[PDB]
């Protein structure tokens, strides 16, 4: 009666609980080919409607079936700049695979499009490469890309292919944005990010690392010396709930936790010089992927119990299903409809507890997800030696203020044309999380590709959005 | 090729038992830096990002000055870095610039290395038209001394150390010993948190407004994490973005050093380093 996805090799739960190695190990060729056979090749291909950049899914599946693997990769790459990333991190359960027909069947799972995108992208990685020849510097004109996330990498790459001088500006010592300091190694191996950056390096894109724009170099210089500019800085500014005890030792922003853990590799100590605080009972506040990574990371650091604390339920939770399952398999505990009210510490220095309540289904939506209303008398406590806040984060409003005439939305994100990415300032484009608020990698990728195309349309004089 | 390099250590000179005055090439930091700002650095690929203050600049030659006290692996390692060795990563200038302009008479105080992070501000006041007086303190009687040369040039000098050229107890005893003068306008206190705090508490003697440069645990130094949290007046502030300079009256001081003792490891990294 059932029709399931072809199972993939995964790390053993007991062994993988302690390490940061990738958990989903990837398809073998035969497993991939066996999965590719489940695709029914629907002429109307609803799957494609669930992909934000509209990848020709049955096509690359077809050429995979046929054994023409490069052709498959070529089909993928004409749409997605970062397939090995997206096939790994896309929440296909709310995207491409949620429209898949084979899942419409009773007791039947959809085609594993993501695992296949991954397989094809990975298979081509440890096998072939391309021509090392740089393409940048043919169109003589200068475009600056600020931020080296999916958006900036994508725009830069695509622009270098278009012949332009591409100079990337990055604040950190490593490029990749969230792909380097946010999402952990056990989800996204960094060999892939380094690979893609290197690829983009060989295109003649020059990276300015450890470069914080507005400080290292003034916005005015960037505007004066460059024909166009793309802003892909994301929404990385942390916010704290602001309840009492936010200032206790053991209390962290997920930004800081994950920055120490992922970028500074504080789990590798004293090999790497960055330390990380001990906690056996840690609380991670949030139910995003941020919370899940922070929790799953804290667990790997040798914590005994790890709690997810969420003001909403399992069916509102914005986390990737595969990773939530992994999280459960690794022993993460979940508190549905739970909201902290204060953190409590001891004589010397410590978090020792957290006061929480239970919520109600009353209020309808009203931003967020349906506004939970606190219930009285349900008030309780969780004993914790470490707290991590994964409640989300907002845009670098400061850097934005340094752009004159650059219009922001109600929440402070940039206003830019949905299709072209052009903003109110002349010659300045923008895309990724800095515009939409926190979304997906694929959307930052897409935003960068379109912005690049309209940078091309702009620097050739075909299309000009800025007049009096 | 007969030239310099990016993060090359152009000069390294010792000035105390554990303090080192570096001059380092970095045209961006040299050109862009204003007083009260700082840089975050990493020495090698396994390195940690650490905060240090830009204590001077020579934009013409593209140099910036840096003063380091050896407390753990990283500062030690940089102090062991020979002239010509490069620092892998240098990020700056960081932080909010100091508030400089032509004011009345000004008093400043600096302890330990904070003095070097106190100098650049002090230097800017004077070229702004101020008349300054300075109080310098040390961490012990004999060894661990203070910068002899630089301050005396800027103004009349006051010393506080178990030893030479001045009083003995504390910098706050040197303050309040202006009971005679009492002075007016503004103040500045930079050094260990405790010192700056009590300098604030010496808003009691002269009813004086005290500026302060804070020193919390930093990672990014760009405002993306909030390790460097600070409570000002009542509201959370990031010392790397909103600071490091604040008004001592507003700063939660116990909270800070209660948070500076957050990683009582590096006990470890320092030991592992200190093997031959
Ligand atoms: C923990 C976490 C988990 C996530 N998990 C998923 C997932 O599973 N699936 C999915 O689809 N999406 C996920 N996302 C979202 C996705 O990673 C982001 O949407 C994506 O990284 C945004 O791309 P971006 O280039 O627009 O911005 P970012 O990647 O956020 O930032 C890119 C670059 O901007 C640089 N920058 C910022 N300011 C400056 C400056 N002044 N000067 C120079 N450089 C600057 C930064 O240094 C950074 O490198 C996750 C995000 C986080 C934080
Ligand atoms: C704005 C600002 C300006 C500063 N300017 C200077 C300066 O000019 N000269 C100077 O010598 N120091 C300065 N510091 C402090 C300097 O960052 C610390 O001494 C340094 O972080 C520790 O180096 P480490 O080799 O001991 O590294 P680690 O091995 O990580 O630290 C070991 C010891 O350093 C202690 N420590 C105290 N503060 C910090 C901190 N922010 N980060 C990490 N550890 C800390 C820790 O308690 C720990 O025990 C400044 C700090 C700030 C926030
Ligand atoms: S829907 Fe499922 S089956 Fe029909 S094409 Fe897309 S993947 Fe193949
Ligand atoms: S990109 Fe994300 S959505 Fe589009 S196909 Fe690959 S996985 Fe499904
Ligand atoms: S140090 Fe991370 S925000 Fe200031």
């Amino acid at each position: 009666m059932k029709n399931r996805k072809t199972p993939m090799k995964e790390q053993s739960p007991e062994s993988r609980r302690r390490n940061f190695e990738e958990v989903a190990l990837g398809y073998t060729l035969e497993e991939a080919l066996e999965e590719a056979q489940r695709c029914l090749q629907c002429p109307t291909h609803p799957c494609v409607s669930g992909c934000p950049v509209e990848i020709d899914i049955p096509g690359f599946i077809r050429k995979l079936r046929d054994g023409k693997l490069e052709e498959s990769y070529r089909i993928l790459k004409s749409y997605n700049n970062l397939p090995a990333v997206c096939g790994r991190v896309c929440p296909q359960e709310v995207q491409c695979e949620s429209r898949c027909v084979v899942g419409k069947m009773k007791d039947s799972e959809p085609v594993a499009i993501g695992r296949l995108e991954r397989f094809v992208a990975d298979w081509a990685a440890e096998n072939l490469e391309e021509d090392v020849k740089p393409l940048a510097g043919s169109k003589k004109e200068k475009v600056a890309v600020v931020g080296s996330g999916p958006a900036g990498l994508t725009a830069a790459a695509d622009l270098a292919k278009m012949g332009y001088h591409v100079d990337i500006f990055e604040a950190f010592h490593k490029p990749g944005g969230v792909l380097v300091y946010g999402i952990p190694e056990f989800r996204l191996p960094k060999r892939i990010v380094e690979r893609e950056v290197s690829y983009i390096r060989k295109l003649g894109v020059n990276f300015h690392l450890n470069t914080v724009v507005g400080k290292t170099v003034k916005v005015k210089e960037l505007l004066s010396e460059y024909d166009a500019v793309f802003i892909g800085t994301g929404a990385g500014t942390p916010k704290f709930m602001g309840i009492p005890g936010t200032n206790l030792n053991g209390v962290y922003s997920a930004n800081e936790f994950l920055t120490r853990v992922n970028l500074m590799k504080a789990y590798l100590f004293p090999e790497y010089d960055t330390p990380i605080r001990v906690g056996k009972k840690v609380a991670v506040i949030g139910a995003g992927n941020t919370a899940m990574d922070a929790a799953r990371s804290a667990l790997r650091l040798g914590a005994e119990k790890v709690y997810i604390v969420y003001r909403r339920t399992e069916r509102e939770m914005p986390a990737r299903r595969e990773e939530y399952h992994h999280a459960l398999e690794e022993g993460i505990e979940f508190l549905w409809l739970t909201l902290p009210i204060r953190y409590i510490g001891d004589a010397n220095g410590n978090v020792e507890a957290m006061e929480c309540v239970r919520m109600e289904l009353k209020e309808a939506d009203g931003s967020g997800r349906p506004r939970p209303v606190p219930i009285e008398g349900s008030n309780f406590v969780l004993e914790v030696d470490m707290v991590i806040e994964a409640i989300g984060q907002g845009p670098n409003r400061v850097l934005l203020s340094e752009f004159p005439g650059l219009e922001l939305n109600e929440r402070g994100y940039i206003k830019a044309d949905e299709d072209t990415g052009a903003t109110s300032v002349k010659g300045v484009f923008a895309g990724g999380d800095i515009v939409t608020g926190a979304a997906t990698v694929i959307k930052a990728m897409g935003a960068g590709k379109k912005a690049a195309q309209f940078i091309h349309s702009y620097l050739t004089g075909e299309w000009n959005p800025w007049q009096k | 090729m007969g030239g310099t390099a990016l993060n090359e250590i152009v000069k390294k000179v010792k000035i105390a038992e554990d303090v080192f005055d570096f001059w380092i090439h970095s045209p961006s930091v040299s050109k862009e830096a204003r007083p009260g700002q700082f840089v975050v650095i990493r020495l090698h690929e396994k390195g940690e990002r650490i905060p240090l203050t830009v204590a001077d600049t020579k934009p013409e030659e593209g140099l910036f000055r840096m003063v380091v006290k050896v407390v753990g692996k990283t500062t030690h390692e940089l102090s062991l870095k020979k002239e010509g060795d490069t620092i892998l990563d240098v990020v700056g200038p960081l932080g909010n610039p100091s508030e400089i302009e032509n004011y009345g008479n000004v008093l400043l105080v600096g302890g330990g290395v904070g003095i070097a992070t106190l100098y650049p501000i002090a230097k800017a006041l004077k070229e702004a038209g101020n008349n300054i007086t300075t109080v310098l303190g040390a961490r012990t009687k004999d060894y661990l001394i203070m910068v002899d040369e630089f301050k005396e040039i800027s103004d009349v000098l006051l010393v506080t150390d178990d030893g030479s050229a001045g009083m003995k107890g504390v910098v706050t005893d040197a303050m309040d010993k202006l009971f005679r003068e009492r002075k007016f306008d503004i103040c500045w206190a930079v050094g260990p948190t405790i010192m700056m705090k009590f300098c604030t508490l010496k808003a009691r003697e002269f009813g004086v407004p005290i500026w302060v440069s804070l020193n919390p645990i930093m990672v990014d130094g760009t405002g993306m994490c909030g390790a460097c949290r600070v409570t000002v007046s009542g509201q959370i502030k990031f010392a790397c973005v909103d600071g490091p300079e604040f008004r001592g009256e507003e700063v939660d001081w116990d909270e800070l050093l209660k948070r500076l003792a957050q990683y009582r490891e590096q006990e470890k990294i320092s030991y592992e380093r200190f093997l031959k």
